[PDB]
This record gives C-alpha cells, sequence and structure tokens, in this order.
C-alpha cells in the first residue's frame, strides 16, 4: 500500500503526504493496474507542487498508461497551462501519441486551450500532426467552434482537410460541402463559388443534398440544386433525398425536390416510395402531395 | 435549455459495463471498467471476457458495450437526450446486421447506480455462419471512426439512431454492419428529443501486456455535432 497510497496521495492532491511517502523510499514510477502514475494522476488534476516534487525524485514524465496518454496529454486537456510548462521543461515528448494518435496539441485544440497550444508550438509541437483517422489540430479546432485557436494553428501553417482543395475529402468521406450542409449557408455557397463539386458521395453513399434533407435546410437544398446537385441520388445510400424529407415532414423539401425531378417511384432498399414512407411517419400532408405531384 | 441530467456529467464519472452474451449458442459475459468525462467526449475503458475465450471479435462488441458521454457542444445542448434521461437513464435497443451473416439483437439499460454510470446489456446472436468473419474471427483488432445519425421518435418519447459500422477484415475487405437503435427513457421526468444531427466518433483497440485473460482496452472520443448556432 505503500505504492498505492502515493498514487492516492498524488490524486488527492496531498503534498506534505506525497513528501512524507517518497521520503520511506516510495517508488516515484509506481503504476496502477491500468498504467497511471503519480505523475499523471497530479498532471491531470492540477498539482503543481505534487508535479514539481514528483520530477524531482526521478518520475518518469513520458510515462504512458494503457490509453497511451502521458502527462503532458493530461494536462493539455484540462487546461493546466503552467503543469504543462513544467512537463515540457522537465523533457516530456512534445508530439507524444495517445492510441488514436493525437498529440497534445491535437488535444488542447480540441479542448479549447488557447494559451497551452502557444507554448506546445513554442516546444516543438508539429503543427501538422494527422491522428490515425486523419484529423490535424486545426481540423479538431475548427470543427469544434474554437476559431480563435484555429487562427494560430494557421500563423503557425498549420492547415487541415480542404484548406488547399475545396473537394477534398476526410477519414468518412466528407468534403467541406458535407460538413456546410448542416446548416451554413453562407459556407455552402462560398464552396460552390469556389468549384466544389455538389455531386460527392462519402463513405456510406450520402450527398451534401441528402445530408441537407436530413437537417432540414430548405436554403441549402435549393442552392446544391442550383448546382447540378443528383436529385434522385442513391447508389448504396439506400434512400434519395425525397425519402429523407418524407420521413422526416419537411413539406417545403419535398416540394422543392419535386419541381426539380424527385422520382415518386424511387423505393428505398427496404422496397419502400417517398410515399410509403410519409404514410408510416405520420406526414399524410406530404402523402397527399406526392399522389399529386406533377 | 439545459437538462438537469447533464449536471452528473460535469467531471470524472466512473463507469461499469455488464454484458451477457449468446451467439450461435456459445455463451460468454464481458465486464467493463473504466471512466468517462463528457467534458472531453471521452472514455478510457477496458473489457474482460469472464468466462473465457470471446468467440466473436471483439470489434463487433464495441457499439454493444453509453452515448451519455458523448460531448454536446453549448448551442446543442438542448438536444442531448442521453443525459437528460438521467440518473433514471434510458433503454437502448438494438439490432445489428452483419452482411452476409448474422445478426445481433440488444437490449441495454443505461443509468446510474450510485455515483457509477452503468450499462448492463443482454446480447443474442443468430444465423451465423461458422466459418464466417465473425464466428470464424477474421476482423483485424482495429476501429474505423463513423457518423452515428440521431432523430427523435416523438411517440416513443425517445430518440432513433441509424449508422453503419465498418470492420476491416484481414484480407483487405470491409464487413459491414448495420445498426438499426432506439432509445427511450425509464424515469418519468420531462427529457430532451433532439433535432436531426450526428455524432462523429474516433476509437482505438488495444491490449494490456498484464492481463492474461481475453480482453479489450478502448479509448473513444466522440462529439456531438449538425446545428448551428
Amino acid at each position: 500500500d505503500l505504492g498505492k497510497k502515493l498514487l492516492e496521495a498524488a490524486r488527492a492532491g496531498q503534498d506534505d503526504e506525497v513528501r512524507i511517502l517518497m521520503a520511506n523510499g516510495a517508488d516515484v514510477n509506481a503504476a496502477d493496474d491500468v498504467g497511471v502514475t503519480p505523475l499523471h494522476l497530479a498532471a491531470q488534476r492540477g498539482h503543481l507542487e505534487i508535479v514539481e516534487v514528483l520530477l524531482k525524485y526521478g518520475a518518469d514524465v513520458n510515462a504512458a498508461d494503457l490509453w497511451g496518454q502521458t502527462p503532458l496529454h493530461l494536462a493539455a486537456t484540462a487546461g493546466h497551462l503552467e503543469i504543462v510548462e513544467v512537463l515540457l521543461k522537465n523533457g516530456a515528448d512534445v508530439n507524444a501519441r495517445d492510441n488514436i494518435g493525437h498529440t497534445p496539441l491535437h488535444l488542447a485544440a480540441w479542448a479549447g486551450h488557447l494559451e497551452i497550444v502557444e507554448v506546445l508550438l513554442k516546444y516543438g509541437a508539429d503543427v501538422n500532426a494527422q491522428d490515425k483517422f486523419g484529423k490535424t489540430p486545426f481540423d479538431l479546432a475548427i470543427d469544434n467552434g474554437n476559431e480563435d485557436i484555429a487562427e494560430v494553428l494557421q500563423k503557425a501553417a498549420g492547415g487541415g482537410s480542404g484548406g488547399g482543395d475545396v473537394n477534398a475529402y476526410d477519414e468518412v468521406g466528407w468534403t467541406p460541402l458535407h460538413k456546410a450542409a448542416w446548416g451554413h449557408l453562407e459556407k455552402v455557397e462560398d464552396l460552390l463559388k469556389n468549384g466544389a463539386d455538389v455531386n460527392a458521395a462519402d463513405i456510406d453513399g450520402y450527398t451534401p443534398l441528402h445530408l441537407a434533407a436530413f437537417s432540414g435546410h430548405l436554403e441549402i437544398v435549393e442552392v446544391l440544386l442550383k448546382y447540378g446537385a443528383d436529385v434522385n441520388a442513391d447508389d448504396q445510400a439506400g434512400f434519395t433525398p425525397l425519402h429523407l424529407a418524407a420521413i422526416f415532414g419537411h413539406l417545403e423539401i419535398v416540394e422543392v425536390l419535386l419541381k426539380n425531378g424527385a422520382d415518386v417511384n424511387a423505393q428505398d432498399k427496404f422496397g419502400k416510395t417517398p410515399f410509403d414512407l410519409a404514410i408510416d411517419n405520420g406526414n399524410e400532408d406530404i402523402a397527399e402531395v406526392l399522389q399529386k405531384a406533377a | 435549455m439545459v437538462s438537469k441530467g447533464e449536471e452528473l456529467f460535469t467531471g470524472v464519472v466512473p463507469i461499469l459495463v455488464e454484458l451477457d452474451g449468446d451467439v450461435n449458442g456459445h455463451k460468454f459475459s464481458v465486464s467493463g471498467e473504466g471512466e468517462g468525462d463528457a467534458t472531453y467526449g471521452k472514455l478510457t475503458l477496458k473489457f474482460i471476457c469472464t468466462t473465457g475465450k470471446l468467440p466473436v471479435p471483439w470489434p463487433t462488441l464495441v457499439t454493444t458495450l453509453v452515448q451519455c458521454f458523448s460531448r454536446y457542444p453549448d448551442h446543442m445542448k438542448q438536444h442531448d437526450f442521453f443525459k437528460s434521461a438521467m440518473p433514471e437513464g434510458y433503454v437502448q435497443e438494438r439490432t445489428i446486421f452483419f452482411k452476409d451473416d448474422g445478426n445481433y439483437k440488444t437490449r441495454a439499460e443505461v443509468k446510474f447506480e450510485g455515483d457509477t454510470l452503468v450499462n448492463r446489456i443482454e446480447l443474442k446472436g443468430i444465423d451465423f455462419k461458422e466459418d464466417g468473419n465473425i464466428l470464424g474471427h477474421k476482423l483485424e483488432y482495429n476501429y474505423n471512426s463513423h457518423n452515428v445519425y440521431i432523430m427523435a421518435d416523438k411517440q416513443k418519447n425517445g430518440i432513433k439512431v441509424n449508422f453503419k459500422i465498418r470492420h476491416n477484415i484481414e484480407d483487405g475487405s470491409v464487413q459491414l454492419a448495420d445498426h438499426y437503435q432506439q432509445n427511450t427513457p425509464i424515469g418519468d421526468g420531462p427529457v430532451l428529443l433532439p433535432d436531426n444531427h450526428y455524432l462523429s466518433t474516433q476509437s482505438a483497440l488495444s491490449k494490456d501486456p498484464n492481463e492474461k485473460r481475453d480482453h479489450m482496452v478502448l479509448l473513444e472520443f466522440v462529439t456531438a455535432a449538425g446545428i448551428t448556432l
């Protein structure tokens, strides 16, 4: 219970107890059954003084738990700036990878800690490191609302999916248009002004028009059709956009799709027409329109 | 705006998972433990087949083995069904169709037991091929990123969820597992029925060199998206 007391002393932030346990020869590198060490616990929980004394006694700054996480990963995720600073000054690998491939810079960008992003960059963080799913720190900042961090990363030459080619696609086959289809009209418009291909299908077969129909954005549906979207795209998806609009009760979208040539006879993988799906989902107003469609 | 149940997830929450399984008559039990932090959408878990050798590939059980830990951004808090049903919890039911092979049917309850978030599942698998990819253990020990689609089910006071899992096969091909999911609250309090949106997932599977039993170490990050400010 000596390493267990120290692990517990580090977890609980017991500065004096850590101090005492270590004069008795407590293993500064004690690890629990998932590879968590006192330094992991202190860094994760924001215990600066404990971090400093563990490092004093030879705590391994780059110890990895079962999930590949080092103390720097945990401190960068939690926003503990001073701890991040002391781990780096004491030899932490600024580009260590968790089991997904995230570096500390990924995690700080994902979590919104701008000052931590800056200090990781100062210490040699790879601005364009990719996790195993292809994401850069810029991708994680920008897809999750951290515009201030995204700008810092771009000033440090960080890029991301679609930063050079509007028709690039990510791990799941999403282009910039697929991401923008979820209600970002101005972005959709800008991408189309700049040559984005409206007909791109993701890894499940979905086009941007499928996604806009699913999410109920009429004006995005309209602009994608204006730019030549296939109104009846299915292929591997298993549904056309009209099927989706019928399931979810999007009457104005149904009307636009019909005006643009949507096929009332298209069957999904269960044999259902849009009319059948409107009936099955309690959207009799859409069923009424569909059976009268021009 | 924000549900009362969301307050239970402001920090790290311990997790327990218990799964009772029967696939083509092969019975097994899996236990998991670890923690989740919805602040970051992060799970750190380890699972053990306590009965012996797991008779299906570990990847095929990942989705069955706690979507209340997804990170919902502030502008989407009113769309987080999963936390709104806490602490009383929700029932999560799925059918998982493995293309050109059998299916899993699962029923789980996800709820607080004291301060621990607990996922208790019963799984039945039928019609598997004896030397297919599942019973033949031909799936890579790996996992992909997915988009998880979430819709309200007003009649049931819950949600419907649909997605396709892609399992890499040892030869380079992909085994599709088509997921049909439904969640309903256990309790009687108000819950949040969301507008249509998605979750984006990342996972990594690994092994513990000090674990002698058949097991899976899982790191997972999930974030909600698709509704604009």
